[PDB]
């Protein structure tokens, strides 16, 4: 009973092969969970290569060979764009759940029945979040914690106290007024020629071409930048003209007759240079985004002009806004509103290159984190912690409260499910059950990255009870149970919310799934 | 065909290493099972190192060898059998500095052998005297054996039992102390009663039947006689069987043999004695003297059964029965009883004499009872032997292999040369001990072997071993785990003359 | 790593094979458990057909093709000899013991860390029991509610009420003043030519061999009976004689003079019989061992005597108790004081054989129960139920205190486990809770064979819960919750006690197994 070029699983074997699906990714992401956790090598053919633990990026990036592993790859996308963290997690989860449903749908149970436990446990387990997170003022302290447990879960251990107080500053930096937090303030730059623990704040924005010239300043206290986005090289006939030669020599004459279309506006930036507080103890700043001919580079020099070219457009907003002067998108109508006001503008020399800094700005409302380190891999690798560190302090600040960490609310929820009895129907105790066997798999995978005994680790701190509200998790230098809120290990509201949200409904729907047929594959 | 070069050193350690590996969990209180596959489909789950591999076939000769000096052991020492295969196997697993590294064996021959002097040393200075006067002590040692067995509800029983009775046979007047459970320890079961009716007979007990009523029954000054002839004519030189066809040569030949029968017999009797014991047969014509004469007949008894005798009732052997002089008489003894105790005569010749021997009784419900507090009761006796022998306990739970260890790791560091390497590799070979304790209990490994090490670095290295039971550290004061100094020692010259000997072999010949 | 001709399983896999063979052997049997459960065929290969549910001849009688399962078997034929009854129920809890721990060993847990734990499980479970027990007196009505129960899980429903009465009457006459008990006394006849359900008692005894001559008489109501054992057939000179002849007819003429020694013998018989009370409206029976001459028979007969001759040794045994009658080893002392009695004493035709029945004895200390079948296999099938019907009431009278059935015991010590925190060690738990979930197997399966569903039986049951002793069971035809005790379902205190001696033995040692070699195989 069958067509030719067709195939289709009638029986249970289509949940099979989804759930040793889910096995497998399962024991594969689970060795990078924490910081203790291994590292996972994306080698892309042409024979680059790129670590990372960041399970987002071993999904979208990476190539998996089942075709059922890809939903699950997917789903991580989505899980990155809500809250960007906990991509990881959501993957064990998954596979423990679809693990401990496979163990009594071998009993004869529904898979429908299943998921109506789970509806009812993720209700109840988003309901035990509400009660234990910790609503704490935003301060240093509390960032410092939250913004160091996610950097270590990227880094060495030694970039984690250098990145941790780097990260926290640039959200606060633009956190004031009770205004949304925007990421868009905030630039990351990569520099060659330098190790990897150089990485520090920078006030103001960083350019990549800058004065080349040897009658430049080293160094401007203050000017007034002017934004503008002519080229003052070698450019077409703009008047009703055009190009006629005869020879090479009339050729040139054309070049002498068309440079001075630029030669009369490269004045105009010495006569604005001039009038507007042309005394002593001034000074004056181009920020011209377009190509400027050595000529004006030469004559403004000797002016003390210090001129850039080449720049990209979202710099060239970014100046206007720490600057003040607006786009003069033509030279003939020049005026002193096209101006702005800096500090300290300087260029750091590489051992190679040479970049352009504008510190000291006035009002910005932005700033640059400058990255260094000697490899091309290791800038990709600090440049996704960072992401995902800024994404953890935005989360505490947009969602003032957090929750603890080291698997302390996967024990807890687990035990609270435990003592809840359903509501709809007796059978769908079994799916409450599997649900908080299945939260346990967090606080095991953390024993076994940290070489400890699975089994030892989670019996101690599930044993561990008082007569009080108290937080319980696992220690992953020593083993022990560890109070998360007496150590700094701190995690998101957001993040938990949209776990228990995130893996209900995909292990939900993974189950559901009666059959799969070839759609003439 | 034949094997040569390094093929075999190294061929000799992974049959070696591989008999080892079976018999790894098979060490402690918590051992694991271990499932033997009979030939005809059937399945044996037994947890004894020496039953395992007295069943499994083995093809290479140096694994004969590691078995067949086990067995050696068992004779003399029933415990600690499966510390030597283990030992002796990790000793060698140490393929490294053998092969890889190109010494030659002499090299590493000559450092295990410096190590085993310092082992034997070490273990003297961890060691413990006893006070073996108070049998209280030699309780909690005896118990090692009684423990996790059915016979712990008579736990002092069997104690008692085999501290007592090795001490009758511990002639220390020699001076060497020689003892010998085998002949002066003599053991017999006896149907009937329970485990709490076993009970040690002070003397020796012969298991022959009675053949006829007329025998002495119950005595209270037994007289016994000791000879080794045969009581029966007297035939030839050689074996020739005497062939008669005329009726008249049938009355010569048969009263020849009526007379002598009869005339040996006459002085038997002539001392008035209770029972004739003799070391051959007696036909049915010299017991029909016997049972005339209302004593016992009995036959069919050992040199050694007979010379235990002669110093319990002051009874005198003779070559014949006609040289019986008025000496060869039981004067002393304590009784003679033919007694039918539980289905079965049992004769007894007890005293109130030591006469450097004694004999077992293990009186039980069933035979399937009586074999349980047989094989139990051996160890005790074995466990009394090695103490009383030299009195001296060393630290056991792992704790003896971690105190040596640390002598020759802080002794290598004065060992200037290229034997430091093997001579530190053999301390790390202890470790393995309770590496398997360890292991079976489940407890981690590694972490608790580190922390076991760094006890003996700091704390006194007579005490902090290992718990098999709770997996945790323990003293060895606090709990009785303390085994014996010569099994120990044994143990530790068996692993090293056995991996001395593999490590000498280099061509394994064939030829007669 | 091993020796040629042989073979060697060194890692954990050897543990699995030891788990799959235990994992196949309960799923063979749980099909057969209960009243409901379906049966097994014994196919001898010869050509003789068996059918029977009781777990012993499953294991027993049949072979068992892997090595590791007829390990297991040897244990139920231990099981039955202590108890007789929880066969089956053995093997399945150790098939869900070691098939729980696979779950944690996968996890990298040691099984001596489990087997720790059911130790612990045990000695709670044990002490659980005691107090369910009830140590009600064993009446009438309570025996044929044990008879039940165990008749019930043999027969087809119809021979319930047919040998639940015989199984309980034949136990009362065989006890009073609180005497020890011995099943040996009833005697277990089967007949041909008759249905199934003409089973019934029998108060005396049935005897092989009949009488053989036209003149004897069919019913006996009161006689003598006299117990022998010598030949009253032609024997050989007893002087010191020979055969001193010249013909055969001289040869046969000795024989006259031989059979002096039995024909005068045989007067000796008729003279106690004239003796003995040989008026009117009395009888006399002589029950022979040895063989009887046709023509002696011939004067026994005319004599109103009912002989017997070439008995079996278990017959005389029973004749002797029951009647009182002293075995007479020569006639020579012939005297009435080894003379015995009885009431009715006939032999009943049946189509093809006749057997002589005793019946109407005062206290003879012996019965016999008659089955009556028309197959072969039915009648072993019979007595194989009453046997294990008899053993269930002989518990029940010894052993006082019963315990409710139908899986009642096993969810109540469940919930006891899980209501118990570790006392031995921490992670000992794990196996407390294997050991927990291994006990639900017994009203998981009778779910199964009742056609219900496997996990609402099982919630239903366990939702039950009160503020006083509730026990609820699996009702086989509705399938919701039943309190045992009230509906007359009863099981013994030594079943439920033995199982868990010897499911946690079996279970411990199984997984302590850490090697499997071939001994020269
Ligand atoms: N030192 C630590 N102690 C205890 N728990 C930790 C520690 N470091 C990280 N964790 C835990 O590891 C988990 C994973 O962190 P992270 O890598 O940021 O997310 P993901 O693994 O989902 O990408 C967090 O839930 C956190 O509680
Ligand atoms: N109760 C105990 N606690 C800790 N260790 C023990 C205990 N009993 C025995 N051992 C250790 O187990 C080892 C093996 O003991 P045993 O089984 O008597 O000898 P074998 O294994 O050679 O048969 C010994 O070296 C001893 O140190
Ligand atoms: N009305 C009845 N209702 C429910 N369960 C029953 C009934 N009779 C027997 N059982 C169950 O059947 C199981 C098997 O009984 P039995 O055949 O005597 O033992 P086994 O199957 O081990 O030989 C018992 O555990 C008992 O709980």
């Amino acid at each position: 009973t069958l067509n030719p070029k067709a195939e289709v699983a009638r029986a249970q074997a289509a949940l099979a092969v989804n759930i040793s699906a889910a096995r497998g990714l399962q024991d594969v992401l689970r060795t990078n969970l924490g910081p203790k956790g291994t590292m996972k090598m994306l080698v892309s053919g042409a024979g680059d290569i790129k670590l990372t633990k960041d399970g987002n990026v071993l999904l979208h990036e990476m190539q998996i060979q089942h075709p059922t592993a890809s939903l699950i790859a997917k789903v991580a996308t989505a899980q990155d764009d809500i809250t960007g963290d906990g991509t990881t997690s959501n993957v064990l989860i998954i596979g423990e759940l679809l693990k401990q449903a496979d163990l009594y749908i071998s009993e004869g149970l529904h898979p429908r029945i299943i998921t109506e436990g789970f509806e009812a446990a993720k209700e109840k387990a988003l309901q035990f979040l509400e009660e234990v997170k910790v609503s704490r003022e935003m301060d240093r302290e509390t960032l410092i914690d939250v913004a160091r447990t996610s950097l270590r879960t990227k880094v060495h251990a030694e970039l984690a106290d250098v990145l941790t107080e780097a990260v926290v500053d640039s959200i606060l930096a633009i956190k004031k007024q009770d205004e949304p937090i925007d990421l868009f303030m905030i630039e990351i730059m990569e520099m060659k020629h330098k190790s990897e623990t150089d990485t520090s704040l920078i006030r103001g924005l960083v350019l990549d071409h800058g004065a080349r010239h040897p009658d430049m300043k080293k160094r401007v206290e203050d000017a007034y930048i002017l934004t503008c986005n002519v080229s003052l090289e070698y450019e077409k006939t703009e008047v009703n003209s055009g190009f006629f030669y005869k020879s090479a020599e009339e050729r040139e004459k054309l070049v002498k007759a068309e440079r001075k279309f630029i030669e009369d506006r490269v004045k105009k930036i010495i006569e604005l240079k001039r009038k507007v507080c042309g005394d002593s103890d001034k000074g004056f700043v181009v920020i011209n985004q377009k190509g400027i001919d050595p000529f004006s580079l030469d004559a403004l020099s000797k002016e003390g002009i210090v001129a850039l070219r080449r720049a990209k457009r979202r710099n060239m907003e970014r100046l206007t806004l720490a600057c003040g002067g607006v786009a003069l998108n033509s030279f003939d109508d020049l005026s002193p509103d096209c101006l702005g006001h800096a500090g300290l503008v300087y260029e750091y020399t590489l051992g190679e290159e040479k970049f352009t800094f504008i510190e000291k700005c006035n009002n910005p409302r932005s700033v640059t984190l400058l990255i260094k380190g000697p490899n091309k891999h290791t800038l990709t690798q600090i440049k996704d912690a960072v992401r995902d560190g800024l994404r953890a302090v935005k989360n505490a600040i947009d969602d003032g409260c957090v929750v603890p960490g080291a698997g302390a609310v996967e024990v807890a929820m687990a035990e609270a499910l435990i003592k809840h009895k359903p509501s709809v129907k007796g059978r769908a105790q079994l799916g409450v059950q599997a649900f908080a066997d299945a939260l346990l798999i967090i606080p095991k995978v953390l024993a076994q990255n940290s070489g400890f005994d699975l089994q030892e680790t989670l019996v101690k701190i599930q044993a561990e009870h008082s007569e009080s509200g108290q937080l319980v998790g696992v220690d992953l230098n020593t083993g022990e149970p560890m109070v998360a809120a007496e150590v700094g290990v701190w995690d998101n509201y957001c993040v938990k919310k949209q776990l228990l949200h995130s893996c209900t409904v995909i292990a939900t729907n993974i189950l559901l799934v009666d059959e799969i047929m070839r759609a003439g594959m | 065909k034949r094997e040569s070069g390094r093929k075999v050193q190294s061929g000799n350690i992974n049959a070696a290493k591989t008999i080892a590996d079976i018999i790894r969990t098979c060490l402690g209180p918590k051992s694991m099972m271990k499932m033997l596959l009979d030939p005809m489909g059937g399945i044996v789950m037994t947890n004894d190192g020496n039953a395992i591999l007295r069943e499994i076939q083995v093809q290479h000769p140096a694994a004969k060898s590691m078995i067949e000096i086990s067995r050696t052991q068992d004779e003399e020492v029933g415990d600690g059998t499966t510390s030597v295969i283990i030992l002796a196997g990790e000793m060698l697993s140490v393929a490294e500095h053998f092969l890889e590294q190109q010494m030659h064996p002499t090299v590493v021959i000559s450092a295990y052998r410096k190590a085993l002097d310092d082992m034997i040393s070490t273990l003297k200075k961890i060691s413990i005297p006893v006070d073996i006067s108070d049998s209280d002590m030699m309780l909690n040692i005896i118990n090692s054996s009684i423990t996790t067995k059915a016979i712990s509800r008579w736990s002092s029983l069997a104690c008692n039992i085999a501290l007592d009775a090795v001490k009758m046979v511990q002639f220390e007047e020699n001076g060497r102390k020689e003892i010998d459970i085998k002949k002066y320890a003599r053991v017999e079961k006896i149907p009937g009663g329970i485990i709490e009716d076993s009970c040690v007979l002070r003397g020796v007990m012969i298991n022959k039947d009675v053949t006829h009523p007329r025998m002495r029954r119950y005595i209270k000054n037994p007289r016994i006689v000791l000879l080794d002839s045969s009581l029966e004519y007297k035939k030839g030189e050689s074996q020739t069987d005497i062939e008669i066809t005329r009726e008249e040569d049938f009355t010569r030949i048969l009263q020849m043999e009526e007379e002598y029968i009869q005339q040996l017999c006459e002085d038997i009797i002539q001392l008035k004695p209770d029972v004739v014991i003799t070391e051959k047969g007696i036909s049915d014509l010299a017991q029909h003297y016997l049972m005339r004469a209302n004593i016992t007949a009995i036959r069919r008894v050992r040199k050694t059964d007979n010379n235990r005798i002669a110093r319990a009732c002051g009874a005198r052997i003779v070559s014949r029965p006609e040289e019986l002089r008025e000496d060869d008489v039981g004067t002393g003894a304590g009784l003679l009883e033919i007694k039918k105790i539980g289905d079965e005569y049992f004769t007894f010749i007890t005293d109130c004499k030591d006469p450097k021997a004694c004999t077992i009784l293990l009186r039980g419900a069933s035979k399937e009872i009586l074999s349980e507090v047989e094989r139990n009761l051996q160890d005790a006796m074995q466990v009394c032997r090695n103490v009383l022998l030299d009195p001296q306990l060393v630290p056991g739970g792992g704790a003896s292999e971690m105190a040596v260890a640390h002598a020759l790791t802080e002794k290598s560091k004065a060992m200037t040369g290229v034997e430091q390497w093997p001579y530190r590799a053999v301390a790390q070979a202890l470790e393995v001990i309770p590496r398997t304790l360890i292991q079976n209990c489940g407890a981690s490994t590694i972490r608790l072997l580190t922390s076991l090490r760094a006890k003996h670095t700091q704390e006194n290295c007579e005490t902090w071993g290992v718990n098999g039971e709770t997996g945790t550290l323990v003293d060895m004061k606090e709990l009785g785990i303390w085994e014996p100094l010569a099994v120990k020692l044994q143990t530790y010259k068996t692993a090293v003359e056995t991996a001395v000997l593999l490590l000498r072999i280099d061509d394994i010949v064939s030829g007669h």
